DNA sequence: TCGGATGTATATATCTGACACGTGCCTGGAGACTAGGGAGTAATCCCCTTGGCGGTTAAAACGCGGGGGACAGCGCGTACGTGCGTTTAAGCGGTGCTAGAGCTGTCTACGACCAATTGAGCGGCCTCGGCACCGGGATTCTCGA
DNA sequence: CGAGAATCCCGGTGCCGAGGCCGCTCAATTGGTCGTAGACAGCTCTAGCACCGCTTAAACGCACGTACGCGCTGTCCCCCGCGTTTTAACCGCCAAGGGGATTACTCCCTAGTCTCCAGGCACGTGTCAGATATATACATCCGA
């Protein structure tokens, strides 16, 4: 397949049919589904790898809501990105101000 | 109805938020400001039900509504 | 005995801040939801799902604002909020003409 | 010298870095094998991207306590590879 | 019984290359692929307006690339653009 | 080489409203802006409409239902009679 | 007549918003009223917006209307003001308004 | 002689100020500050006129929309002279970084 | 020509004037480096996007169109300069 | 509590350039045809939403007591507004130059459409362990001392 | 420094959602052609950069002195925590039929194509509304 082709993880024919579907443009070159699988995929290994990481802090062998909420406001970056995004079941972090303490 | 929103919920959606002291009328404050956001979300939805046409609001409309909102929600197909 | 006040105020803050389960009960919420949909149009159907999501979002958008009035609270060097706080946080947000 | 020696060029490890994997390399080759390359561990095929955008930012990739070491016991040949 | 489609399986194989030892729910698999719906519409969206205002009708790898580099943050998209190259010259080095 | 724009359509408008006012091209320039602004919006929120509801073609439904929920309450509502009358008087003569 | 415009009774051209969208890639094929039903709003905006700043125009007066009057329409005009309320007008100006205290 | 009270020549030149509409940051300075914030990321920029004018344009508003904020902030704290905490108020509860 | 300092051509009279029209009455004396600060993070998001326009188009120009369609991106729109 | 002076507003002239109009020309708009797909409509099935009723049970409501928090008055000291004198550089305006934006011809490699072929992926069926829940002990704190 | 509950750390059971396997059809692959969007070369003129000088408006620095930020104190009353009584949300369970989803059918609305032509385009030209400067008349604000 072209996802073997290049070594990647995501579906090439699928995004190349959705670039059409979506009438975006009239014409779509070749590159571009190969461009943007391998985007899409480096950034959900990140969002995974986070998320893994402070699952298993929280010491379990499952991803939640919580801890995806836990890796996305944790980053700054990844804050700034989704800083519109609400996810259920997410949470809050804990933060407590200074002078509120007793 | 409105009342329905009491006043120990108020002060858990607070403390959650960090409050540590709530006065009075904090509560009617707060119907108001919800009572406005649903009125604008469940406007918008109802909009998008009725050019479906169907007599069902789906959460999917809702995702499109708080899409429209600046409010994206994870966690419905969307 | 008797805790001094505010302290079981931070223990019921640290306990409310490690949850994750919703806080409005769902019975009275739905009844809202659809006398306010009543009012638009007649004889409407919901989906328990499109409930869910509107107590989801109404969920975070209340707890965003509270925050943004505690901070307007501290920095009046009060500690307790007040109706005022919350007209200035959505009048900076935007919201409220 | 066996063990302070990174498994791919054989050479003494110099400024080693140890991946999350427990597995370590020496420097030059780290960024000419994985940096710039792969972003992933050469035995276990462990993805590291974001561990590299991390240390990078706090500049922690050389493992102090191995380097200490490892210039202690071997300082001549840290010499020679560094040479 | 309609056939929707979906990212799980993809989204399994990268978590399985990332981390091993780990699962996950059927909610967070939901948040996932709403995720990765939401940056595909984005950047297409984006490098439309952009082939759109060039006058030129035609999407390409210099469109998405500068995408990239408009909407993701800095160390990210330098992240992503170098990955991307990378995919790029493997897939046109074989046909 | 040409460059489209409004401006004597703009112009129509006003000397029908205010017969002895006249515009500055600053202030046409403004007015050119906006109604491609609108236009935009306008367009874009028909397209997804169409796209969702599965739809290969978009029509009066879809920019009504587009200007319903771009205008607020008022200014929409004069906005959509308006547009009924206007097809209707299209489609009648 | 021969035009769409003068079809309809409008100002703004049908064939031009029929090129318009066709050339935008909005959908895969248009219908036939919605260039009109978009004329009709776009002309009824603008007629809306003439409105307030003649009168604005008149109150300051002048004979022409300039970005400040515009300016000073949108912000006196509720409606309006909340559809732009995230627009700058160039040499548009601020209302004049002194807080209490 | 005369000198006039504090305060009085300050709602003077308020109030001078929002009757005009001209530009009030100098051209050439900041047509220089623009230019060296460009050469910090690509060399070799030519800028339109135009281009410099409307920057000064957007600056414009954004600053004094964070003016007002600000002044409502140093209001609500029962002040009347803004700080540098007010601004960081202002820019923190607008949600910028 | 090398550039340097020029962040201080924003006199304090000037942040006074911006400062009167929005409507403050008494002024402190450490807002000025705010103001810059604030006004410098603006210029340099702004300015990023407008050059990566330019980029794209290849050119060497950065105009006024895509100087308004960067502040469309950002979400400030702007009238009155094409567009 | 009148009075000076200084800012504002008012009036008037005038010269200029920006706006309005005439005019002529070419690309976009109008008319006519076609044929082909997309939406309209009827019918059918079954799924999900609504409604009712009750049982234990935790949550909501009410009262009460008091102590900590908000708000008002006061006093002190300094930082910023205001005025003036001096210094600096921005603004206006000619001149000169060339680098790059803009327009156009030619040719061509690259992508839409069409037909054949197959296997990745989705709906379904299965099975079993990770964590929800819970009863017993340690701690990590809060409050009186 | 003392007690003393709230919470943290811990071993057991068990059960519903996760992980794995199945198999078939619709989307991916492949091969091929044709045409046009796009890459590349060539010429050409608006404009962005650089300069210089004269002028004058604006920025700096200084002084002064008074209004306001700030800490302190006191007082009164409004939430907080606890105990007791009332209530309806939550779960389980059974009934019912309205409407969402799917399939078939058919007619009519529109993309694509070609032929005509006039409303909209640039370009040239004339003149009156308004910026500027300047002369005048009042509101008012603070010193006396
Ligand atoms: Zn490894």
């Amino acid at each position: 397949t072209r996802s073997s082709r290049a070594g990647l993880q995501f579906p090439v024919g699928r995004v190349h049919r959705l670039l059409r579907k979506g009438n975006y443009a009239e014409r779509v070159g070749a590159g571009a589904p190969v461009y943007l699988a391998a985007v899409l995929e480096y950034l959900t290994a990140e969002i995974l790898e986070l998320a893994g990481n402070a699952a298993r802090d929280n010491k379990k062998t499952r991803i939640i809501p919580r801890h995806l909420q836990l890796a996305v406001r944790n980053d700054e970056e990844l804050n700034k990105l989704l800083g519109r995004v609400t996810i259920a079941q997410g949470g809050v972090l804990p933060n407590i101000q200074s002078v509120l303490l007793p | 109805n409105i009342q329905g929103i009491t006043k120990p919920a108020i002060r858990r959606l607070a403390r959650r938020g960090g409050v540590k002291r709530i006065s009075g009328l904090i509560y009617e404050e707060t119907r108001g400001v919800l009572k406005v956001f649903l009125e604008n979300v469940i406007r918008d939805a109802v909009t998008y039900t009725e050019h479906a046409k169907r007599k069902t609001v789906t959460a999917m409309d809702v995702v499109y509504a708080l899409k429209r909102q600046g409010r994206t929600l994870y966690g419905f197909g969307g | 005995h008797r805790y001094r006040p505010g302290t079981v105020a931070l223990r019921e803050i640290r306990r409310y801040q490690k949850s994750t389960e919703l806080l409005i009960r769902k019975l009275p919420f739905q009844r809202l939801v659809r006398e306010i949909a009543q009012d638009f149009k007649t004889d409407l159907r919901f989906q328990s799902s499109a409930v869910m999501a509107l107590q989801e979002a109404s969920e975070a958008y209340l707890v965003a604002l509270f925050e943004d009035t505690n901070l307007c609270a501290i920095h009046a060097k009060r500690v307790t909020i007040m109706p005022k706080d919350i007209q200035l946080a959505r009048r900076i947000r935007g919201e409220r003409a | 010298l066996s063990e302070c020696q990174c498994g791919i060029c054989m050479e003494i490890l110099v400024e080693p870095v140890t991946l999350p994997c427990n597995h370590t390399l020496c420097k030059p080759c780290f960024q000419s094998t994985v940096e710039k390359a792969s972003l992933c561990c050469p035995f276990c095929r462990r993805r590291v991207s974001s561990w590299t955008r991390y240390h990078t930012r706090r500049n922690s990739l050389v493992n102090v306590e191995l380097w200490t070491i490892i210039q202690k016991h071997y300082p001549r040949e840290c010499k020679l590879r560094a040479s | 019984k309609t056939r929707k489609e979906s990212y799980a399986i993809y989204v399994y194989k990268v978590l399985k290359q990332v981390h091993p030892d780990t699962g996950i729910s059927s909610k967070a698999m939901s948040i996932m692929n709403s995720f990765v719906n939401d940056v595909f519409e984005r950047i297409a969206g984006e490098a439309s307006r952009l082939a759109h205002y060039n006058k030129r009708s035609t999407i390409t790898s210099r469109e998405i690339q500068t995408a990239v580099r408009l909407l993701l943050p800095g160390e990210l998209a330098k992240h992503a653009v170098s990955e991307g190259t990378k995919a790029v010259t493997k897939y046109t080095s074989a046909k």
